[PDB]
RNA sequence: GUAGAAACUGCGAACGGCUCAUUAAAACAGUUAUAGUCUACUUGACAUUUAUAAGGAUAACUACGGAAAAGCUGUAGCUAAUACUUGCAUUAUCCUUUUGGAUAAGUAUUUGUUAGAAGGAAUUAUAACAAAGAAGUAACACGUAAAGUGUGUAUCAAUCGAGUUUCUGACCUAUCAGCUUUUGAUGUUAGGGUAUUGGCCUAACAUGGCUAUGACGGGUAACGGGGAAUUAGAGUUCGAUUCCGGAGAGGGAGCCUGAGAAAUAGCUACCACAUCUAAGGAAGGCAGCAGGCGCGUAAAUUACCCAAUUCUAAAGAAGAGAGGUAGUGACAAGAAAUA
């Protein structure tokens, strides 16, 4: 009923509160990923096309993927389940939750629009939200950037003054480590050989 | 007044920068001494010209009176005195003040303060 | 669950650590290392009940935070780390050298040891391990594997290895001259000069040690550790120079004074 | 640089504390074995078949939400890591004889054929040959001598332990004399399973195994021992209860994670209780510390603190009803007024 379609690639989300049957009648017996054209919902929404995504029952229990029922059934939860947050490491605990299946129980339904319609929505199509974080691993700021290996990409970072680290860095400690493992091994074999030589020298 | 100070078992312990032995007062006829007399007299013995830099512990004044025992540490200065003491040791010789008193009332707090119960 | 217990009483502790009985209820358990639990000491008590330096736990840990004290002159800074039978230990701020010994009580103490000295200490090789390659390792009594060591070192030998290398200095057999020190026993702390070896096929083998003053005392060969041959220890001994007495003739020499 | 809410990750929560229901060769104790096994932290050794440094995907967070309610959580968007996942020299040996050429390349584990520092005894360590072959050998983080450390990693060893195991030892009862054996009872063979041995289990086979030296049963107001009371010496009675070992978390059973649990302030189900509910559904386990009801002849404060003892951690600095301190306390014990 509380409809919340996301435009993932605007960034983007927003609600309608609907109360008529008829409007949702053809989301009905569609199974979550479907897609479904969503115009009977709305004069402005003639066009869109919107992937059932997720929703909550009328007591608010989640669906999920793998029941293909039109009701509640309890099942036990895993430590990789999607719909359960475990307590402590390996507990698995049995909950309820509602079947894939769409049916006039939903108190709420989550969409994702996939193909653009012919009018616009204000705040749905209009405008975007970018990462509101930039990416912190080098390899990931070289892609973005298209620089290659020219320059310290320290100071082509992105802040609010204040700006984050970078990981997998070039830095100078992290070469001298790997010099001084490798002198480590190398020193390791000398004493190695010359202690296994004395050692042949006194086996007489 | 007059009394007599003693010394026993006394050792230098660099480790701690401490200074430890046992105190034996002589006081007879008259009552315990305050510990300000024998910090004194304790600075004037080793020749220390601060006196904030002695503690002075489990003073008790035995049987029948004129004596009393305890435990006594000299520290190299001020800053050795706060790295290795208790905070209420540094209470007793008054060299900070006293912290918050709430105890077990914050145990209390943080169980009901369970995580992600409280976003704050 | 049942896993491993990691709490110890202060009954339950072992005796020689002369913990008081009603000085909290609980005991410093030690932490695994070099040496088993009953026959070594943790350094806590070391530094806390013998030495006196510390007075609490804490004041242990205090100690322990600076890397003042060094196990076998390298920096320990576990607060029940087990120092064990016979290894020097250093205090650098005090710059004091102690090894630690049996005393003719069994108990342990720190020994005086000079500088000079707190650089050989003495191990009691256990097992002879070849492995790949016919290279040859000896496991001692300190828990450490010495690789290559020379072919005539056998189980019950011991060696002299250097601290600030690692290496065998010398070897020391088990000859019915070769002077020991027992370890275990009715008779720990003793020193003797091995009287006899009677070997029992299948069953412990007994050793018969004879004492300065010609008292022999018998023992189990598992407990035994051999000192020097019959010229003199290798190592510095305490007072009682590993001298047990009657008890009634401790009372007239403690009279006497 | 200093810090740093939250969150991911790591470790711990298998210790401790409580109680004595079960339990009668069982548990426990002394004494063995593990040449029949597993073993985190810690300690010592020490490794083999793009590189000026590789990949996505997720928490926290943002926005829209549902449910009366819960340590409930859907969708969309991003980002890290010692989370998850890929992946980069060299050494040894033969000979003329410091030196020149030449030859070879898998840690555990499994299979087949052989040779063979120690043990008491080896189908041992180890070595060779012929097959397989895990997991690894740093794409990680801070700084000590007037180069170190942390974290992680294969194997061996040590250590903290554990599982099985040898011999011997227990109260009353014969108005319990024959038990066990289809339903494994005793043994052999082969296998499966286990960390390992084993009727532990399976298939075939044999008819065994125990017993008046008390089997098999029954009773115990029976956890065992260290110990306690009473003792001239013998004895008799007690031991829920400081420590050690065992068992249990209302009764059973099952299971996940983990080095370690058949864990219970972990999960799943049934039985008996029992809480909230808007009636749709959620949530529970005081034989932990206090405290309450009940039961009774019969037993204390809903107190203070981590200062000591000690444990856990990312280990000084935080926690800990472990533990300590005080309150109640004519359980016991000691000294000692009323001249």
């Amino acid at each position: 009923m509380k409809l919340n379609i996301s435009n993932p690639l605007n960034n983007v989300q927003k609600s309608i509160e609907i109360d008529d049957e008829k409007k949702l009648l053809p989301f009905m017996e569609k199974r979550i990923g479907n897609a479904v054209p969503g115009d009977s919902i709305g004069e402005e929404f003639t066009g869109y096309v919107f992937r059932i995504t997720g929703g909550n029952d009328k007591q608010g229990f989640p669906m999920i993927q793998g029941v293909l029922t039109n009701n509640r059934v309890r099942l036990l939860f895993k430590k990789g389940m999607k719909c359960y947050r475990p307590r402590k490491k390996g507990e698995r605990k049995r909950k309820s939750v509602r079947g894939c299946i769409v049916g006039q129980d939903l108190s709420a339904l989550n969409l994702t629009l996939v193909k653009k319609g012919v009018n616009e929505i204000p705040g749905l199509t209009d405008k975007a939200v970018g990462k509101k974080l930039g990416p912190k691993r080098a390899s990931k700021i070289r892609k973005l950037f298209n620089l290659d290996k020219s320059d310290d990409v320290r100071k082509y970072v992105i802040g609010r003054f204040i700006k984050p680290k970078i990981q997998r860095l070039v830095t100078e400690k992290r070469l001298l480590r790997k010099r001084n493992l490798l002198q480590a091994k190398e020193k390791r074999r000398l004493e190695k050989k010359q202690q296994l030589k004395e050692y042949k020298q006194l086996l007489n | 007044d007059q009394f007599t100070i003693r010394v026993k078992k006394y050792m230098s312990n660099p480790l701690l920068r401490r200074k430890q032995f046992a105190l034996e007062i002589l006081h007879p006829n008259k009552g315990s001494v305050a510990k300000k007399e024998v910090k004194e007299r304790l600075a004037k013995m080793y020749k220390l010209n601060n006196v904030n830099t002695i503690v002075l512990f489990g003073f008790k004044t035995l049987f029948g009176g004129g004596r009393t025992k305890g435990f006594g540490l000299i520290y190299k200065n001020v800053d050795a005195v706060k790295k290795f003491e208790k905070k209420y040791r540094l209470v007793r010789e008054g060299l900070i003040d006293k912290e918050t008193k709430a105890g077990r009332r914050a145990s209390k707090e943080l169980k009901n303060r369970r995580k992600k119960v409280r976003g704050t | 669950g049942k896993g491993i217990k990691k709490h110890l009483k202060r009954v339950n502790a072992p005796s020689h650590w002369m913990l008081n009985k009603m000085g909290g209820q609980y005991a410093p358990k030690t932490s695994s290392g070099p040496h088993k639990l009953l026959e070594s000491i943790p350094l806590v008590i070391l530094l806390r009940n013998r030495l006196k330096y510390a007075l609490t736990f804490d004041e242990v840990k205090m100690i322990l935070i600076q890397k003042i004290v060094k196990v076998d002159n390298k920096v320990r800074t576990d607060c029940t780390f087990p120092v064990g039978l016979m290894d020097v230990i250093h205090i650098t701020k005090s710059n004091e050298y102690f090894r630690l010994l049996y005393d003719i009580k069994g108990r342990f103490v720190p020994h005086r040891i000079t500088n000079e000295e707190s650089k050989y200490k003495l191990c009691k090789v256990k097992k002879i391990l070849l492995r790949k390659g016919r290279l040859s390792i000896a496991v001692t009594h300190d828990g450490r594997s010495i690789p290559y060591i020379h072919p005539d070192v056998k189980v019950n030998d011991t060696v002299r290895l250097d601290l600030e290398t690692g290496k065998v200095l010398e070897h020391l057999k088990f000859q019915v001259g070769s002077l020991v020190m027992v370890t275990a026993g009715h008779s720990v702390g003793r020193v003797g000069v091995i009287s006899s070896i009677d070997k029992n096929m299948g069953t412990y083998d007994i050793i018969h040690v004879k004492d300065s003053r010609n008292k022999v005392f018998a023992t189990r060969l598992s407990n035994v550790f051999v000192i020097g041959d019959n010229t003199k220890p290798y190592i510095s001994l305490p007072r009682e120079k590993g001298i047990k007495l009657d008890i009634i003739e401790e009372r007239r020499n403690r009279l006497k004074a």
